[PDB]
């Protein structure tokens, strides 16, 4: 079984998402 | 537009003859292209029940090419339901055998699995070879364009590319 | 060479924006065939087999033609809807 | 309203305009061989088409394409002015 | 052979081939030459049956003269009261066209329409799956609706 | 209880249909579904999927004005993304 | 390039095609690198192909061609798939002394990675999550450019 | 993860167009996930924040105690800095108040297109 | 479809979200009196 190249993007994209929302928490 | 009733659904409801050429062309991609003309897609109006199918010619389908080993590596299994009826022939040895039951059995399965799928077939005309009856010719409304760019051959390259042709190495 | 598809086949579209710049304007005058791109009119002027001919003629299968009971038949409705 | 002879009444209008009569041309044709063909014939006037009508046959063809002219001379075409319920004058 | 000069080949060239756009100043010129002859096609009026698309409630509407049109819900207004329809992005000629960006200036077009008829909805079943369902698990609904007749359709050369 | 489930799936369908319908009228003239609904996009144009399949079905001369509109737009977008913004916005990539 | 004609035999160097002045990148220790064709031929491309293949369509040694190991390798594999294709006719086998081709027909092939005489059936498809893959192209192609918006799938 | 997340860089503030002076005073969060499936402290922090419903926009302060608060719920909800281009809006002009993608809640809106 | 196009522009990306094109009023009446306010 391997990875449907759609799930992997989702995956990065919430993942950099989530990098902003730890920025903002920053200050 | 202001053409009578009867008239314009005759002509919007028509079905059209196409013709393929299947020299040195994968059937696969023709079958993807067949499929879509000869179930009807090719239409804005398309839709299941209007029965919008349209006549596929293929011509030369003795001379198709097949990517790869396709040719000696794809097995075609049928059973005939019969004690000992299975039977599994090579892609090279059922082309031997017939020329057309490789670009006949792609398009099949292409096709979808409903009950239209043979009146879709019964439709479908394949050639072996250029010849083609006058009468379909007539009925031939357009040619389609050959869906894989037949790469050149050292004697069809022209004698000017040559010249443009740079010396690599100098041996 | 504006329009940005051939113009040839279906109409003449020549795009253009108003004095505004909020609207655009499209003009699509259609296009008739040359007298010498088209062909003048042609001058010169059993059961069993029954169904097969039926379906040879239509393209269709010969099972379609097969009648069918009388239950279903009398189910059909009479009455197709049809407005204007 | 009923039009016998779409062809002939098509020329009797022109001839009172003096306008040529059109030559009918094939403009398309497709599955001529078939059980099921389907032709358009195109009127050509001074070589211009003026109405063009799809047919079964080259006679159908024509004849449809009469009545499209018809329509045409008497300002009926399809795409014609709306005739407007609302004036209240 | 000039420097970094790769001969043409399969993969040297992309697929997709460059295209050139015109010059922007001739273009503009062309634009607003268009609009000049489409401004005296409005003026002159050389347009027969029209065609509007009409955003209302959750919908599009592509209207004409006489189009009936209805709404699954109740309006308020009364039953032959002519009403204005004010979000058109579209309107359509037999050899023109206009577009909206994203809408039309209210000064260009003017819809009016009429109520017909004030209605409810034919019953509609709902009933839940689920294990013992039970007959008496169901429910009607007969949304609420509303009848519109299209009126007219009013235009003026306001490019 | 069938009916009270396709209702629901009902809708689904219809824009399906709706979808494949666009899609063959802009087959039909060369021009890919998603390449017109993204330049139909950049052109702030909201025209809903059902009007789309009427117009190439009732205003073919429309829907080819509709299509060259997308594709000289698409062309400008190419060379806008070429570009990379440097270069002034088109005529029909003004907004 | 020596020929030798013939009992007394004399051997004449004769002249040999030089590279074309002026490469496209000099300062190439390869000549592909030279002309910037590292990544941008194909199988197709027979005329490059041909000038380093001998004249019944066998390999050429490096050394003499002096190109780089990884493009001889991708030309070998072109030529191969050329020479399988059928797309190099004036460079076909030289047949031992009288013989004639076997008459059967030949099918049409391209981008063959292997002989097909010696690639056996593959009889069984398998199933959803049992799929066999049909390969197609080259491991030594895989760095061409691609035009497409997915890498090229080696496995059909 | 190291502490150094929630402490920024310069390079950090470049990135997200954040001063590291005058830190923004107000937090923009959506719950963009369910809370089924998830351990019991995270569904309680979900719902003493308020973020029962998804896509739901809600305004929070940046302060310490509802820092910790996001923290935990980090993974489940967008951080955006509520911005007042316009500064606080008034009385009067609370009825004109409109609150934007980008994160900007301008005081006054004039329903005329920016185009 | 174009959520991301739209977000990029500022506009909503759903285009039945904030916009003029939903919050403006749908109709008036044609004898000229103002439609009510949505109750949307
Ligand atoms: S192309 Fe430069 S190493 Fe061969």
């Amino acid at each position: 079984r391997t990875v449907s190249f759609q799930a992997k993007e989702s995956m990065i994209r919430r993942l950099e998402v989530e990098a902003e929302n730890h920025y903002w928490l920053s200050m | 537009s202001s053409f009578s009733r009867a008239p314009q659904q005759w002509a919007t409801f028509a079905r059209m003859w196409y013709l393929l050429d299947g020299k040195m062309q994968p059937p696969g991609k023709l079958a993807v292209i067949a499929s879509n003309k000869l179930q009807g897609l090719n239409k804005p109006v398309y839709h299941q029940l209007s029965d919008c199918g349209d006549h596929v010619v293929i011509i030369n389908t003795r001379h198709i090419a097949f990517s790869g080993n396709k040719w000696e590596q794809k097995v075609y299994s049928s059973h005939t339901g019969y004690p000992g009826g299975f039977r599994q022939v090579t892609a090279a040895q059922l082309h031997r055998k017939d020329p057309v039951a490789i670009v006949k059995l792609a398009i099949y399965g292409m096709l979808p699995k409903n009950l239209h799928r043979r009146t879709m077939m019964q439709r479908l005309h394949l050639f072996p070879d250029e010849d083609i009856p006058e009468d379909i010719l007539k009925n031939l409304v357009e040619e389609l364009p050959q869906p894989r760019r037949v790469p050149k051959r050292l004697d069809e390259y022209t004698q000017e590319e040559i010249e443009a042709f740079p010396r690599v190495w100098t041996p | 060479t504006y329009s940005s598809l051939p113009d040839d086949y279906n109409c003449q579209v020549d795009l253009a924006l108003t004095a505004d710049g909020r609207t655009i304007v499209c003009y699509h005058p259609s296009v008739d065939i040359p007298y010498e791109h088209t062909k003048p009119i042609p001058q010169p002027d059993e059961q069993g087999p029954m169904i097969e001919q039926l379906s040879k003629v239509f393209y269709t299968t010969k099972h379609r033609w097969y009648p069918h009971g009388q239950y279903h038949n009398r189910r059909k409705k009479l009455n197709p809807p049809r407005d204007r | 309203w009923t039009v016998v002879n779409p062809m002939g009444l098509l020329v009797e209008e022109l001839k009172k305009r003096n306008i040529s009569a059109p030559e009918s041309r094939l403009t398309r044709q497709s599955g001529s061989t078939t059980a099921l063909p389907l032709y358009f014939v195109g009127l050509y006037c001074d070589r211009k088409l003026i109405a063009e009508g799809p047919g079964e046959t080259v006679l159908v063809a024509e004849e449809e394409a009469a009545r499209v002219a018809l329509r045409k001379l008497y300002g009926f075409t399809e795409n014609r002015r709306p005739w407007d319920y609302s004036k209240p004058k | 052979y000039p420097q970094g000069y790769v001969p043409k080949t399969s993969l040297s060239s992309p697929p997709w081939q460059e295209v050139v756009l015109p010059d922007p100043v001739e273009e503009t010129r062309h634009h607003a030459e268009v609009v000049k002859r489409v401004n005296e096609l409005i003026a002159t009026g050389q347009y027969g049956r029209l065609f509007a698309v009409v955003h209302f409630a959750s919908h599009q509407w592509k209207v004409t003269a006489e189009d009936l049109i209805l709404i699954e819900n109740e309006l308020d207004i009364k039953c032959g009261e002519r009403i204005r329809l004010e979000k058109v992005l579209l309107v359509g000629a037999d050899n023109f066209t206009l577009l909206g960006k994203p809408l039309l200036r209210k000064e260009l077009v003017r819809v009016e329409a009429t109520v017909i008829e004030k209605t409810e909805s034919w019953p509609k079943i709902n009933m839940k799956f689920r294990k013992r369902k039970n007959f008496r698990k169901k429910k009607i609904i007969v949304n609420p609706q509303t009848i519109l007749r299209i009126n007219t359709i009013e235009i003026a050369p306001r490019l | 209880v069938k009916c009270t489930k396709a209702r629901r799936l009902k809708k689904r369908n219809l824009r399906t249909l709706w979808i494949n319908r666009i899609t063959a009228a802009s087959q039909e003239h060369g021009l890919k579904y998603p390449a017109f609904i993204v330049n139909l996009i950049k052109c702030q144009v909201e025209l809903n999927r059902k009007v789309l399949v009427d117009l190439a079905i009732y205003e073919p001369k429309t829907f080819k004005s509709l299509a060259a509109l997308a594709k000289r737009r698409q062309q400008e977008g190419f060379a806008a993304a070429l570009g990379d913004g440097k270069e002034p916005e088109g005529i029909f990539s003004r907004v | 390039l020596r020929e030798v004609v013939k009992t007394v035999i004399e051997g004449r160097i004769t002249e040999t095609p030089k590279a074309t002045p002026d490469p496209p990148n000099p300062s190439g220790q390869c000549p592909i690198c030279r002309w910037n064709l590292k990544h941008k031929y194909t199988y197709e491309d027979v005329l490059l192909l041909s000038q380093f293949i001998r004249p019944y369509g066998g390999m050429l040694p490096r050394r003499v061609t002096g190109l780089c190991r990884e493009e001889h390798r991708k030309i070998e594999e072109c030529v191969k798939m050329a020479h399988r294709a059928g797309l190099l006719p004036n460079h076909r086998p030289q047949l031992p002394e009288g013989c004639l081709p076997k008459d059967k027909p030949k099918l049409n092939r391209y981008l063959t990675r292997w002989a097909p005489k010696s690639v056996k059936p593959i009889y069984k498809k398998g199933h959803r999550w049992n799929k066999v893959g049909m390969a197609v192209g080259s491991p030594l192609l895989k760095d061409n450019v691609c035009y497409s918006r997915r890498p090229l799938k080696m496995m059909h | 993860i190291p502490d150094k997340v929630f402490q920024p860089k310069p390079e950090d503030h470049e990135k997200y167009g954040g001063d590291p002076q005058n830190p923004h005073k107000l937090h923009i969060v959506t719950r963009i996930r369910s809370t089924k499936r998830r351990p019991y402290w995270e569904k309680d922090t979900i719902k003493m924040l308020g973020l029962q419903k998804a896509h739901s926009p809600q305004i929070h302060k940046n302060i310490p105690s509802v820092n910790a608060k996001l923290k935990v719920v980090k993974h489940l909800i967008r951080i955006q800095p509520l911005k007042l281009p316009q500064g606080l809006p008034t009385e009067e002009t609370m009825s004109s108040t409109c609150l934007k993608s980008t994160g900007e809640l301008v005081v006054q809106w004039h329903l005329k297109p920016v185009e | 479809a174009g959520g991301q196009w739209r977000l990029q522009q500022g506009l909503a990306a759903n285009p039945s979200g904030y916009g003029p094109l939903t919050e403006l009023p749908d109709w008036s009446f044609a004898d000229g009196r103002p439609a009510p306010p949505m109750k949307g």
